[PDB]
């Protein structure tokens, strides 16, 4: 537990790695935030 | 060394605990626990053995963390005074939560006293409202339980004083007791006083009676895992975490149900 | 990640996933409540072709998430568990696997909750969950028995916290801090430790009395054997009242706390103001059955009722003139905590002024269950949760995680979401004035104007909020060649005006907390001598 | 004997402070010990005989005129007591369960369903 | 409130005594232009002769910006105008005629 | 008794996890919420699968 | 391994390897060498005259000042210290950020304040 | 000496422009609502 510097390792982030340039992170966050209500209206009736 | 340690261990009674799945499991327990009840009582699938397993592992869960709550506060160790008073404070305001619960049921029908509403009841007592009344009806164990917790409280006072053999014949009597309590409370398992078609009068004096059924057992649980354990012989009679805890709930236990007894049954009759 | 983070046991390394959680909490639930106010611009089903019980769900929806699930969960763990360990000293609180069992029970309500608006029988009969309509009379199906395990396991949670902020505040406290020199946001918490732990036990009585009458056949409020929900909404309102007190204090004292240390003064009589804090945690018990004057009880319990509101409203006027007090004869640097304090000491004290009106017995008459009330309590939920969360994360953000923030950025935010909130809110007095009631999809055809003021207003709003979160990621992304040029602010506290600017190399930040004095955040476990005050 | 460069932690000194708390101790081993003893006594003196009175009245009442309760099942639904709205309204439907449109299968509190 | 100003002056005038260096001048200054307390050309003058104890120039710049806005005491100038003068002139610390006009 | 010593000098001699109390409870416990809960939780949402849809659209 | 007695408090190697001996049937044990955890550390000390967690505040009379800086005693790189005035309470809540190089000042006050940590190899 | 203030003067000269600003400003925070009531067709203009 002692073995982090301390300067991203307060957030599941990872600036390393060509996966993800923060953006597909923020997307998806988009994504899950905008899902509940979307999926709500649109389960029982049009968006 | 003996500095330098003392210092970096002195102010932190927190073990570097391991990644425990502890809270995740339990977790996961309750909402599987949930949906499934949710899914069975009225959804799709009626089958009761699987949930009936979910409550099961809840509980072996429960169970788990419950007897670890004691064993690394005695085979771990690395406690403090600080730490034990944390420790008691908070089983004093768990108790005290419970008291509010009981309160709670309490009020759900002790404030009509002098009738302040028209209809729908407001009629203290309520004349015409003449079932088998779940009142006066137990007194008769209430009255033993009184017995047993007065003379079961020195007992526990004379354990905590020695833990010696007068404490394994206290903790013997308890046993005793407790095994009398839960069998006259099965023996009223369906016909007790009555069921609930119409009149919601002493239903709820069922339901309130039912719904504490679990603290005994609670207590039971705790009794017999420091039995266990000083069959064990891990616990001497010095970090005594569990019998500071089962002397403190009998002393407030006996409490409640003296506060239970002033009213609701000499009173209105 | 799964090593250290899914199955943690720190408190600083959990509070970052309570800051987490509530930020998309708080996206989803805007983007729904945007959903609410768009179809609420025009009569008629403009965007939901019939279906009012989707409507009656989605505020359901959110309410229960801003209440329970967005702000509960951050101002109280999220900042407490932050905050309270680390101004004390202490290397780590008692048991943290208490906040981690407290965090991990949160999001299995978040899906049982979408899972059971997915469902066609739905939660629409509002967020209070008052009987029969919430029993198997009207509703059936799950959603009811998925939003009472959401409550518990909330309140469970909620019950946790409490206990893990009273166990560390009293037992190991540091050795320099007494009684008489304690801070002020510690104070608020534990002020609303003790009314969350007075106030949980009677609503989970309470609701799972109502689960038991749904499941076991049964009916102890519900008239079918005699039984009367006037007990129910006793209870709950019992309940309820305190929420708002324990959602709202710690605003206070983060809100104290920001005022304090940009006016470059003291307080003003700390004892003075935990004395009105307490004062208000131990006086919100007495108007238990205030919110209910339509029912019809006895004119001296309405006199006693109403004469405990009024004594209640005090102590926030006295805490009010502190703050003016604190901010009267001092130097001020505007920065944005301060706009946010500023739109607090006026919003929140002109809607709780407004409250106070109505508070009269007899004036429920003309306000109560009408859009007078959501525009009552609206303006002091947005003061005191939306911008006391704002200033508490713009006031510590830069020293918690090390990364500033673009200040034009901010300031814009600032005013675009006060500017939205106003004029969202504001018209909804209009509204119920006239006496317009509530939850309903559709409304007659008088005031589609103040609607459609509304609706604009809440596409401002959450413009402003896709801004916030694009500051965010402008913070995380671009915090070191923020801090080397101009574009942020990195001295909250200007020297005074009298002291040479190499001399302020070695008085760089000094305040009333330890962590403002504490380096780039250390491993987890620091402070390993405590920290003693002469 | 483990090392120490300097200090081992040795703080304040053997004060008076080591026979002040070990009086604490005994103290409240004394305080605890004597509310036992003196408990157990005035128990065994007075509150025992008062609960054994209480317990065999309490008895004698229960089966002196609250038995009347074992025949309560079978009765006429002619000689009602004088109730009120209390009862005798609409029920929630029955859709799980067996016994009588209840759980627990006692039809003893009332004639009308 | 009823606080005699003998007290805390000579409390400047000997935390000036023993200045070593410039933070204590410039906390004791902070602290009397903290209260509504005026200074008296007493102790202005006594911290100017400690300021010329460190040599910064700049403190005695600072302090006589001060005391030209410090609080508005009814706009009184000619007051301003003595405690000035007779602090300039009584050794010399040309400072005032030069940030002015620049 | 004559066990507690040693058992806290072998687990301090060995820091490892699991507690060494019970790793056939654990073993037994770890597959059975796996086996049961996911594949109860399922049909949950499987099952609405072709009920979903249900747009009751009116004009 | 087995028991041990640990009846000083400058004799214990290892937390753990402390349990406490106790009894099963007899009397109690005395409240001595009978406890598992660190909690005979302070129990002991008290018995005998050692606290633990000191909360006597610094020397707030003495100002501090270049001659005489007072000495806080904590071994660590950092500390938090700092002075509320010569009496309990003076002035608002302050306190400092001691280094083991240089030196850190109260500002209001003017308690110059030092880091004394014991030597270290 | 009482050198200048008189009180009135300079309290008057600054008071007056600030109380005039902060009308206008109530003026234009309740005017905004009433430019929707005039832009809008509430009498059909
Ligand atoms: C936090 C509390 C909170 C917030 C933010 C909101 C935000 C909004 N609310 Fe709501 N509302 C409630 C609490 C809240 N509400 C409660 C408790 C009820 C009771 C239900 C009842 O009466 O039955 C209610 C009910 C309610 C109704 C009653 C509907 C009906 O009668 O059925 C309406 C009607 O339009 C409404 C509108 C809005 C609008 C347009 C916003 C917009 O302002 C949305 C934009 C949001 C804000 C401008 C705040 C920013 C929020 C954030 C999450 C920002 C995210 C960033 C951070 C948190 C870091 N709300
Ligand atoms: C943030 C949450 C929050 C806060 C802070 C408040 C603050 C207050 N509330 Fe409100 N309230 C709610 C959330 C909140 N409320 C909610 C959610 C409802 C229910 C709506 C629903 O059911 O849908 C509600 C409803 C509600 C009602 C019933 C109306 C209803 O039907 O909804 C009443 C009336 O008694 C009331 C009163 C007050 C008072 C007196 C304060 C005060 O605490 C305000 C504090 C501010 C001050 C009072 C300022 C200080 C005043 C002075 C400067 C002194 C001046 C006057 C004197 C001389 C003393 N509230
Ligand atoms: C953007 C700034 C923040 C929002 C302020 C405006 C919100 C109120 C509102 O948008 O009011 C809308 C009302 C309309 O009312 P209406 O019923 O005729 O709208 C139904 C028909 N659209 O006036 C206006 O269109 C004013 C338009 C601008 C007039 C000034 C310039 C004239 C040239
Ligand atoms: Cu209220």
């Amino acid at each position: 537990v002692h073995f982090k510097d301390g300067v991203y390792e307060n957030i599941p982030f990872k600036v390393k790695g060509r996966k993800t340039p923060y953006a597909l992170s923020h997307f998806g966050f988009f994504a899950i935030g905008f899902a509940v209500p979307f999926v709500a209206c649109y389960v029982q009736l049009k968006k | 060394m003996t500095h330098l340690e003392r210092s970096r261990h002195q102010q932190h009674p927190f073990h570097m605990v391991m990644p425990s799945p502890w809270p995740i499991v339990v977790s996961f327990a309750l909402l599987s626990l949930a949906l499934s009840t949710a899914l069975t009582m009225h959804g799709y699938i009626g089958n009761m053995n699987m949930v009936y397993l979910a409550l099961f592992v809840l509980l072996t869960s429960s169970i788990l963390w419950f007897r670890d709550i004691v064993a690394e506060a005695t085979y771990l160790g690395d406690h403090t005074m600080a730490v034990r008073k944390g420790i008691n404070l908070g089983f004093l305001m768990f108790v005290l939560s419970e008291v509010l619960i009981f309160a709670g049921l309490f009020w759900a029908y002790f404030h009509s006293a002098m009738s302040p509403d028209v209809t729908l009841g407001a009629c203290w007592p309520p004349v015409g409202i003449e079932a088998v009344q779940p009142t006066e009806l137990p007194l008769l164990n209430t009255i033993i339980l009184l017995s047993s917790g007065a003379t079961v409280t020195y007992s526990h006072h004379a354990l905590i004083a020695g833990n010696r053999n007068k404490a394994l014949s206290g903790l013997l009597i308890t046993f005793w007791l407790i095994v009398i309590f839960v069998t006259c409370q099965y023996i009223e398992y369906t016909n007790a006083a009555f069921t609930i078609s119409d009149g919601v009068y002493g239903s709820v004096f069922y339901a309130g009676t039912g719904l504490h059924f679990l603290h005994m057992v609670m207590l039971a649980a705790m009794l017999g895992v420091n039995y266990w354990r000083m069959r064990n012989y891990h616990l001497t009679a010095g970090h005594h975490v569990g019998y500071e805890t089962t002397i403190i709930y009998t002393h407030v236990l006996d409490v409640i149900w003296l506060f239970l007894y002033v009213v609701f049954y000499w009173w209105g009759v | 990640m799964v090593q250290r983070w899914l199955y943690s046991t720190n408190a600083k390394d959990i509070a970052v996933l309570y800051f987490m959680l509530a930020i998309f909490s708080g996206m989803a639930g805007t983007a729904m409540s945007l959903i609410i106010r768009l179809e609420l611009a025009a009569p008629g089903s403009q965007y939901l072709h019939g279906n009012s019980q989707l409507f009656n769900v989605l505020v359901v929806g959110h309410a229960v998430l801003m209440i329970f699930f967005l702000v509960m969960p951050a101002l109280i763990g999220g900042f407490g568990n932050y905050l309270l360990p680390l101004m004390i000293g202490a290397t780590d609180t008692a048991f943290p696997r208490i906040n981690n069992i407290a965090f991990w029970v949160l999001p299995m309500g978040l899906v049982c909750l979408v899972t059971s608006t997915l469902v066609e029988s739905g939660a629409g009969t509002g967020w209070t969950v008052y009987p029969p309509l919430s029993s198997i009379q009207a509703h059936s199906g799950p959603s009811v028995d998925l939003a009472i395990f959401a409550l518990h396991l909330t309140s469970i949670s909620s019950l946790l916290g409490a206990i893990n902020f009273i166990v560390t505040t009293l037992n190991m406290r540091t050795n320099g801090m007494t009684m008489h020199k304690l801070p002020l946001f510690v104070w608020s918490i534990f002020i609303t430790a003790f009314l969350l732990l007075l106030s949980l036990p009677v609503l989970s009585a309470g609701i799972t009395m109502l689960l038991l009458d749904r499941n076991f056949n049964t009916s102890f409020f519900e008239v079918s054997g005699g039984g009367d929900p006037i007990l129910y909404e006793h209870l709950f309102w019992f309940f309820g009242h305190p929420e708002v007190y324990i959602l709202i204090i710690p605003g206070f004292g983060i809100i104290s706390h920001v005022v304090s240390t940009y006016s470059k003064k003291p307080v003003f009589g700390e004892i003075s103001m935990v004395y009105a804090m307490a004062s208000i945690g131990l006086l919100g018990f007495l108007v238990w059955s205030h919110h209910m004057y339509i029912v019809g009880l006895d004119a001296d319990t309405r006199a006693y009722f109403t004469s405990a509101t009024m004594i209640i409203a005090i102590p926030t006027g006295i805490k009010i003139f502190s703050w003016l007090a604190t901010i009267h004869g001092g130097s001020i640097r505007l920065a944005t905590p301060m706009l946010y304090a500023i739109a607090f000491l006026f919003l929140f004290t002109m809607g709780g002024l407004t409250g106070v009106a109505l508070a009269n017995a007899s004036l429920d008459v003309a306000f109560h269950d009408t859009y007078y009330v959501v525009g009552h309590f609206h303006y002091v939920l947005s003061m005191g949760a939306i911008f006391s969360l704002f200033a508490g994360y713009y006031y510590w953000s830069p020293q918690i995680l090390g990364l500033n923030y673009n200040e034009k950025l901010a300031q814009i935010q600032f005013w675009l979401i006060f500017i939205g909130a106003n004029v969202i809110f504001f018209p909804m007095h209009f509204l119920g004035i006239n006496g317009m009631p509530r939850r309903i999809p559709d409304y007659p055809d008088a005031f589609a104007g103040w609607n459609y003021v509304a609706s604009i207003g809440s596409f401002i709003a959450t413009l402003s909020l896709f801004l916030f979160i694009y500051i965010l990621y402008d913070q995380l992304v671009n915090g070191l060649n923020n801090k080397v040029n101009n574009k942020s602010v990195i001295y909250n506290k200007a020297p005074d005006f009298v002291e040479s600017n190499t001399i302020f190399n070695l008085n760089t930040v000094k305040s009333s907390s330890i962590e403002f004095l504490l380096t780039s955040p250390p491993a987890v476990h620091s402070f390993n001598t405590p920290a003693v005050q002469s | 004997l483990p090392p120490n460069a300097l200090k081992p932690a040795f703080g304040p000194p053997d004060k008076v402070a080591a026979q002040k708390f070990k009086e604490s101790l005994m103290a409240t081993e004394k305080h605890a010990k004597d509310t036992s003893n003196m408990w157990v006594k005035i128990s065994v003196w007075v509150a025992l005989p008062a609960i054994a009175l209480t317990a065999v009245n309490t008895y004698f009442v229960e089966k002196e005129h609250a038995e009347h309760r074992e025949h309560l099942k079978h009765v006429p639904d002619s000689e009602w007591p004088r109730d009120y709205e209390f009862m005798n309204i609409r029920s929630k439907p029955f859709f799980w369960g067996d016994g009588d449109k209840t759980l627990f299968w006692n039809p003893v509190v009332n004639r009308h369903i | 409130d009823e606080e005699t100003f003998e007290e805390f002056t000579a409390r400047y005038e000997k935390e000036f005594d023993e200045a070593y260096d410039l933070f204590e001048v410039q906390r004791v200054l902070n602290n009397c232009f903290s209260y509504d307390l005026v200074p008296a050309p007493a102790v202005i003058e006594k911290a100017l002769r400690a300021a010329r104890r460190v040599n910064d120039l700049p403190t005695a710049i600072r302090v006589f910006e001060a005391l030209k806005y410090k609080v508005e005491n009814e706009d009184q100038y000619k007051a301003y105008l003595d405690e000035l003068k007779d602090v300039r002139q009584e050794l010399g610390v040309p400072l005032k005629e030069e940030l002015f006009p620049s | 008794a004559n066990k507690v010593i040693q058992l806290q000098k072998i687990f301090q001699s060995s820091t490892k996890p699991l507690w060494w109390r019970h790793p056939r409870s654990a073993l037994y416990l770890y597959p059975f919420y796996a086996i049961f809960a996911v594949a109860v939780v399922t049909p949950l949402l499987y099952i609405p699968n072709a009920i979903r849809g249900i747009k009751a659209k009116k004009a | 391994p087995v028991v041990k007695t640990a009846q000083n408090l400058a004799e214990v190697n290892g937390p753990e390897t402390l349990i406490g001996p106790g009894a099963k049937e007899g009397t109690v044990p005395t409240d001595l060498d009978q406890e598992t955890g660190l909690a005979r550390l302070e129990l002991l000390g008290k018995l005998e005259g050692i606290d633990v967690f000191d909360t006597k505040p610094l020397d707030s009379s003495r100002k501090g000042t270049m001659k005489d800086p007072i000495i806080i005693e904590s071994y660590d790189d950092y500390r938090y210290v700092g002075c509320t005035g010569s009496p309990a309470g003076s002035h608002t809540i302050m306190w400092l950020k001691p280094t083991v190089n240089e030196v850190a000042r109260c500002w209001e006050c003017g308690s110059v304040y030092k880091l004394n940590p014991v030597g270290v190899p | 000496g009482r050198i200048g203030e008189s009180w009135v003067i300079t309290e008057g000269r600054r008071l007056i422009p600030e109380i005039f600003q902060w009308s206008a400003v109530l003026s234009v925070c309740l005017g905004w609502p009433g430019a929707v009531y005039f832009f809008s067709k509430a009498r059909k203009a």
